[PDB]
């Protein structure tokens, strides 16, 4: 067994962290007081769930998580929420005033004065791991903390934890659920300094999460709660292989091996189905072929884009519920004949499949309905580069006039770092086009 | 349409299907970048205090 | 705990600030004696932003009242909520400022500023984490204009990394005390261009036109004009005083509203504005059409004569947030030729469930429009009509100032206009 | 009050649609870089599809199907036909084609010479045409040496000729596809005819073999003799078929044209449809057909950015606004199109 330390940075990271650990405890049968009746080894053991939880002599199962926020308001809910008993104070680190949506402020100005404290708290969790695998970092692109402090934390983790893998769960900026205007600057800034420090990163576009909530759940105007509960279903499906008995994606290293042949192209697209409204009368349970067939519809992708006009480098199919290998192959055959799945010529045209019999657990009273079988597809598509083009374009509209640039230079950043980060994205977009287009 | 490496346990199983075959900054340089920016904030605030002194 | 220190200087400053603490005091449930008697926990959620908590659950506004003559502040202390303020926080001289910027900035004010700053420092030292300051004043008078800008200069010297926020009444000949108001406003404007992060421009002419034309009030008074300012100040501060998914603090609002350091002068707006046909329900659409109508804006500038850099809108009241989004997206997509196309999504919307007093729902408009240059054009035009003859200059040169300083302020403003002009194209 | 942008100043087709949109008083034009648009008339090459459909509260529409280049490129069309089981390499309405890359750069050089030597041995007509500047020759040496991406396809040695004149010609039909993927064929076609008698002895002079409107109006000596601008419309061409051949344009030619369009568009619908995309698409097409002396129709090429005949600019453009634009952005017949129903 080997441990996995989760790090949540900024508001979006902290709240999404709540939606996940809330779900993890419901899946592993852990109560808010941290007790687990099904665990027979008291205060010890190297089970599969022990990769995300530690155990005390009193039988408490404590997450391997560190919540960092430059403002205490969002973390303070955690100190008093329903799962307050799970964590201890050392795990929750809060500053006094945030980063004002300013990458420079989170990276340089404020970040310098709290980075050694985080590392010390993170080091305190590493000293409990008998074989640390790496870190999962949850954060937003647009936040000044999510972007500015994350990229600094990654630069240091790569120093203090060289051979350890680092996965990201990033939130792509969407205008519908954000009042910030400089999120393009922050996103492109953090992607530049973070690129060489992350082995694999899953991007979620709030625009995608938003319309899934309005379209499938009939939430006219979703809240952050509705968005996070859904986002944790996807995150639970991706991390499940690490928390349950299995053979596919058994440790963080297997994520880069199975999903990223080329280093800089480590942004897999994620697709999920089915998402059914709990307020619904009663839905006809979908077959293994109908849910699998949905993984190739733009509607339920974590980032709106057209995979038809890209090229796949890898592909995983994670199933949960009543599913067997016989049904998976049958569905796949029917799709290759109808769809347009263009693989790159230097990668095998195949799919790795992982089935977990326990169906997706749902938060009581949540928006999602209980299903008997669900799947989440991870696919490395050049089509996701569309997201970069969108964001790079917005960046270019503001930088041409140098709008808002002074807020960053005023916190110690050099104006050159902009064009430096932008030239990097330009090369990133180029690498994508070199791999997909003819 | 082949199914290789089929692993079955109690809580599920995992396999692979092939359809077609194919055809950092040191701790010294990060403190310099940080301090280099803290130095540019000091210089800027000086020109503001010098301005206010005048 | 993100605290704001409020400062009101001069006659206009204190009378507007006076009503302001009267309007929000009612919204948070604080009576004239400082006792809370509301009914919702949301009222106390962010109460420490503007109020200090004394003994016995008493809430004392974190405000400093400043003036160079006792006349106006004796009125506040005897006003409706006058007893709520901290006795010490009243700092005042006796000579007055005689509607003279030089007296407020160099002579009379220079003799009292150190003692005003001694109070500011006492309010800050008690703040767990001070966001920044907000000043209410006029620019056409002597104290709030000259001494006010003097305070801002000195506050920034002691708190260089805090947000300086001001409500500045701009002088208009149609609502004029003395003829030197262009002189005082041109001098203060340069101070704000240098030492403020956000300046809500409130033109007394727009306030007058609103009371006459839209509000149907034969002959207005300064009190009538101040009700509008109160209602507006109440609005643009809902983000800070009540909860919501926004989570707005002063520096965050600056970073999203100001794309360029010196172009931080906003055009505020309010809606509805109904004459006493006042009991009619107002649909979200109506709220939005008026909120963008120039007649509901206090800048006395026609927004159709410039381009919006950024826009912020706050909606108060239990309404359809889905319908709020639809109507906002409509105004943008029906007039996108008035918004700059090189700043994506430069229009944001925050909701709030607690409506102002006696209104089912409302909307407060915050525009960073290049049309505001028309305002600085008027002030500059009136300035030069007099400075080209040195008319009334003796009031200032007799206080220590030279003509060279007046020329600098002239070119400083003309520069500020050229800056707004290159961004309108 | 809908809004649209224009990013192709060289488009004669949509230049009139934009004029009609503004003439309705309900469509407002924006600058070619303003993203708050309901309708984009995008550029030919490198149109940024990825940036469409991400503006909250705006249903965006574009006049190009992403991926249609698979059908409008010379080599793309051939590869699509020989690989897509819907069409098969044995397709009966598309000339035997081959993809050939210049030797300074897969490549079907040998596959061409095989069928070439097979024909040269059978006495059959072995004249081919190379294109991507066109060369027609009966020798494989000249065709290959000329290319040194191009395509060699069997040249139709027995094309249908008109009388009087004994001249060649081609056919152009305009096809519109709306966001719903309904396939509308314009009832009005045109025949770009040759003003020179067809001569099979010498393929050196390419003025009587090529029916391009530019070549005839530049290198032909009878431009405009038999018809105005070398363009005969479906009414006159239909009367001719009845007086000489005793058949109609519908039964003899139009049935095949309507079949080829369906087969091509149905084939790629899974790859370009916008039925579930975050934006909607529609595109105008211009198919070019050949007609042999047996009244069998062949597919030459498909144009993705075609122009229209002068006399038919008003009727068609208005039809584009009715079934393509207004069908998505309604305003406040006897449809001029012939719907080709199909299974989606
Ligand atoms: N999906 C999702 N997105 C969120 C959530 N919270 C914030 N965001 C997004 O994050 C972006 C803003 O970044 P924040 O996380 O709020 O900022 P921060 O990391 O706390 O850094 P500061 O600027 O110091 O506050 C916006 O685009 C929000 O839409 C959340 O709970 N769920
Ligand atoms: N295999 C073939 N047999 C007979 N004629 C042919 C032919 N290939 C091409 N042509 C002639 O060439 C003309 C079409 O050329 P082609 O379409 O390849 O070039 P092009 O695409 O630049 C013309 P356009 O795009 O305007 O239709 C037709 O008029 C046709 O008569
Ligand atoms: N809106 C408003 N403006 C005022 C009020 N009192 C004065 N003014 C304006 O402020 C300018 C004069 O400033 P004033 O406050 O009298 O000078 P000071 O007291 O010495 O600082 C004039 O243009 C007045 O029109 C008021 O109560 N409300
Ligand atoms: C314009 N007439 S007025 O509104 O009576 C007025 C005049 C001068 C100063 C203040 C006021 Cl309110
Ligand atoms: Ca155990
Ligand atoms: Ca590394
Ligand atoms: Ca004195
Ligand atoms: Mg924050
Ligand atoms: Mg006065
Ligand atoms: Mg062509």
């Amino acid at each position: 067994m080997r441990e996995c330390i989760s790090i949540h940075v900024g508001q979006a990271g902290v709240q999404i962290g709540n939606a996940c650990w809330e779900l993890y405890c419901l899946e592993h049968g852990i109560q808010p007081d941290g007790q687990m009746p099904s665990d027979k080894t008291i205060g010890g053991g190297d089970d599969s769930f022990n990769t995300f939880f530690s155990e005390t002599g009193a039988g408490k199962h404590v997450p391997r998580a560190v919540f960092v926020d430059l403002e205490p308001t969002v973390i303070d809910e955690v100190r008093t929420g329903t799962y307050r008993q799970l964590f201890h104070p050392e795990q929750l680190i809060t500053g006094k005033e945030d980063a004002a949506n300013n990458y420079a402020r989170g990276h340089y100005t404020i970040g310098k004065e709290i980075i050694d404290l985080v590392l010390d708290r993170i080091r305190k969790l590493a000293d409990q791991c008998t074989g640390l695998q790496g870190f999962l970092v949850f954060h937003s692109f647009g936040g000044g903390t999510g972007s500015g402090f994350t990229s600094l934390l990654m630069e240091r983790l790569s120093v203090d934890y060289g051979k350890k893998s680092k996965l990201e769960f990033s939130i792509y900026p969407a205008p519908q659920v954000s009042t910030a205007v400089v999120e393009p600057y922050n996103s492109i800034l953090t992607t530049h300094t973070t690129l060489e420090h992350s082995d694999c990163a899953f991007m979620v576009d709030n625009e995608a999460i938003y319309d899934i909530c309005r379209r499938n759940l009939d939430i006219e105007r979703p809240t952050y709660t509705n968005l996070n509960r859904l986002i944790s279903q996807i995150v639970s499906s991706i991390t499940a292989s690490l928390r349950f008995d299995g053979a596919l994606n058994v440790d963080l290293t297997e994520f880069q091996t199975n999903l990223v042949p080329y280093p800089r192209i480590h942004f897999p697209l994620a697709t999920y189905a089915p998402v059914i409204s709990a307020e619904k009368a009663y839905h006809e349970q979908l077959s293994v072929a109908e849910i699998t067939n949905a993984c190739f519809e733009p509607a339920n992708q974590m980032v709106k884009c057209d995979p038809r006009h890209g090229k796949y480098m890898a592909c995983c199919l994670l199933y949960r519920g009543d599913v067997v290998p016989k049904d998976v192959n049958a569905a796949i055959a029917t799709i290759k004949t109808k769809r347009s799945i263009q693989f790159v010529d230097w990668c095998p045209t195949g799919f790795k499949v992982g089935i977990n019999y326990q169906p997706p657990t749902v938060v009581p009273g949540g928006d999602l309905a209980k299903v008997q079988r669900a799947v989440c597809m991870l696919s490395n598509t050049t089509a996701i580069a569309e997201a970069w083009a969108r964001l790079d374009h917005k960046f270019d509209l503001m930088y041409a006039k140098r709008a808002f640039v002074h807020w960053y230079v005023g916190e110690g950043m050099e104006e050159g770092e902009f064009s430096e980060a932008r030239e990097d994205m330009a090369a990133l977009e180029k690498d994508y086009e070199e791999v997909g287009v003819d | 349409m082949e199914v290789i490496e089929l692993n079955k346990c109690t809580s599920g199983q995992s396999f692979e299907v092939i359809l077609k075959p194919p055809s950092d900054p040191s701790l010294e340089e990060i403190q310099k970048k940080l301090e280099a920016a803290e130095e540019r904030r000091k210089y800027q605030e000086a020109e503001l205090l010098k301005h206010l002194a005048e | 705990m993100r605290e704001i220190v409020h400062i009101q200087a001069g006659q206009c400053g204190n009378q507007i600030g006076a009503k302001f603490w009267e309007v929000i005091s009612d919204e948070h449930g604080i009576d004239p004696t400082g006792s809370y008697h509301g009914d919702s926990d949301l009222q106390l959620e962010r109460i420490n932003v503007y109020y200090n908590e004394a003994t016995g659950n008493k809430y004392v506004p974190r405000a400093i009242l400043v003036d160079l003559e006792p006349g106006t502040m004796d009125s506040v202390r005897s006003g409706p909520f006058g007893q709520i303020f901290r006795p010490d926080n009243f700092v005042f001289g006796q000579s007055g400022a005689g509607n003279n910027w030089a007296k407020g900035h160099y002579t009379e004010g220079a003799e009292l500023v150190d003692s005003v700053l001694d109070v500011v420092r006492k309010e800050s030292e008690s703040c767990d984490c001070l966001q920044g300051f907000q000043l209410t004043h006029s620019l056409g008078g002597g104290t709030g204009s000259g001494m006010g800008t003097l305070l801002i200069s000195k506050i920034r010297e002691e708190y260089p990394d805090r947000i300086m926020n001001t409500f500045s009444v701009m002088p208009s000949p149609k609502v004029s005390d003395t003829v030197v108001e262009p002189y005082n406003a041109t001098l203060s404007v340069h101070q704000l261009v240098e030492n403020t992060d956000e300046t809500y421009c409130i033109d007394n002419e727009a306030l007058y036109d609103i009371c006459f034309r839209t509000l149907k009030l034969t002959t207005p008074t300064y009190g009538d004009l101040n009700h509008l300012v109160s209602a507006t100040m109440s609005g643009v501060t809902t983000c800070l005083r009540f909860p919501g998914q926004l989570n707005a603090d002063l520096r965050k609002l600056a970073v999203n509203m100001v794309p360029f350091p010196r172009l931080h002068f906003f055009m505020p707006g309010f809606a509805p504005l109904t004459s006493r046909q006042q009991y009619r329900a107002l649909t979200v659409p109506e709220l939005t059409q008026q909120m963008f109508d120039s007649k509901n804006m206090m800048a006395a500038c026609d927004p159709r004569h410039g381009r919006y850099l950024t826009v912020a809108a706050i909606f108060r009241g239990r309404m359809s947030m889905k319908e709020v989004d639809e109507q906002m997206l409509n105004v943008q997509n029906k007039n996108s030729s008035y918004f700059v196309e090189w700043i994506p999504n430069n229009v944001k919307t925050a909701v709030c469930d607690i409506p102002p007093r006696g209104l089912k729902m409302s909307a407060t408009f915050i525009g960073n429009s290049t049309a505001i240059q028309e305002l600085f054009k008027r002030i500059s035009e009136q300035f030069t009509a007099m400075f080209r003859r040195k008319a009334f200059l003796h009031w200032y040169t007799g206080e220590g100032m030279d003509e060279m300083e007046f020329t600098e302020a002239e070119s400083n403003m003309n520069d500020l206009v050229s800056e707004y002009q290159q961004y309108q194209d | 009050m809908y809004t649209f942008v224009v990013r192709d100043e060289n488009s004669s087709v949509y230049a009139e649609v934009s004029r009609l949109l503004l003439a309705t008083g309900q469509w407002k034009r924006l600058r070619k870089d303003n993203p708050r648009f309901n309708l984009m008339l995008g550029e030919r090459n490198r149109l940024p599809f990825g940036r469409l459909g991400h503006e909250p509260g705006l249903v965006q529409l574009v006049n190009y199907y992403r991926g249609a280049d698979k059908l409008c490129r010379k080599a793309s069309l051939v590869k699509l036909i020989k690989t897509s089981p819907e069409l098969s390499e044995s397709c009966t309405w598309f000339p035997e084609s081959y993809v050939i890359y210049p030797t300074n750069l897969t490549d079907e050089r040998e596959v061409f010479l095989a069928a070439y030597n097979r024909r040269r041995e059978g006495r059959e007509g072995n004249v081919w045409i190379a294109k991507s500047g066109i060369l027609i020759s009966s020798e494989a040496s000249e065709l290959l040496d000329f290319i040194d991406v191009h395509v060699i396809q069997k040249y139709l040695e027995k094309p249908l000729l008109l009388e009087p004149g004994h001249r060649k010609f081609d056919i152009r039909s305009w096809v519109l596809v709306d966001h719903l993927y309904n396939i509308y064929l314009y009832r009005e076609g045109v025949l770009r005819t040759s003003s020179e008698p067809y001569n099979s002895a010498n393929f050196q002079d390419k003025t009587c073999h090529l029916t391009n409107h530019c070549i005839q109006k530049e290198y032909s000596k009878n431009y405009g003799r038999y018809e105005e601008g070398n363009e005969m419309f479906f009414e006159e061409f239909n009367q001719y078929l009845m007086d000489a051949l005793n058949t109609t344009l519908e039964n003899s030619i139009l049935l095949q044209i309507k079949h080829i369009i369906r087969s091509c568009l149905m084939c790629i619908e899974p790859a370009i449809s916008t039925k579930h995309l975050h934006y909607q698409s529609f595109q105008l097409f211009g198919f070019d057909f050949m007609v042999d002396e047996e009244l069998k129709v062949w597919l030459i090429e498909v144009n993705g950015a075609p122009a229209c005949a002068q006399k038919l600019y008003a009727e068609l453009c208005q039809g584009i606004v009715d079934v393509a634009i207004s069908s998505v952005f309604p305003l406040a017949p006897t449809s001029i199109f012939i719907k080709l129903h199909h299974h989606h």
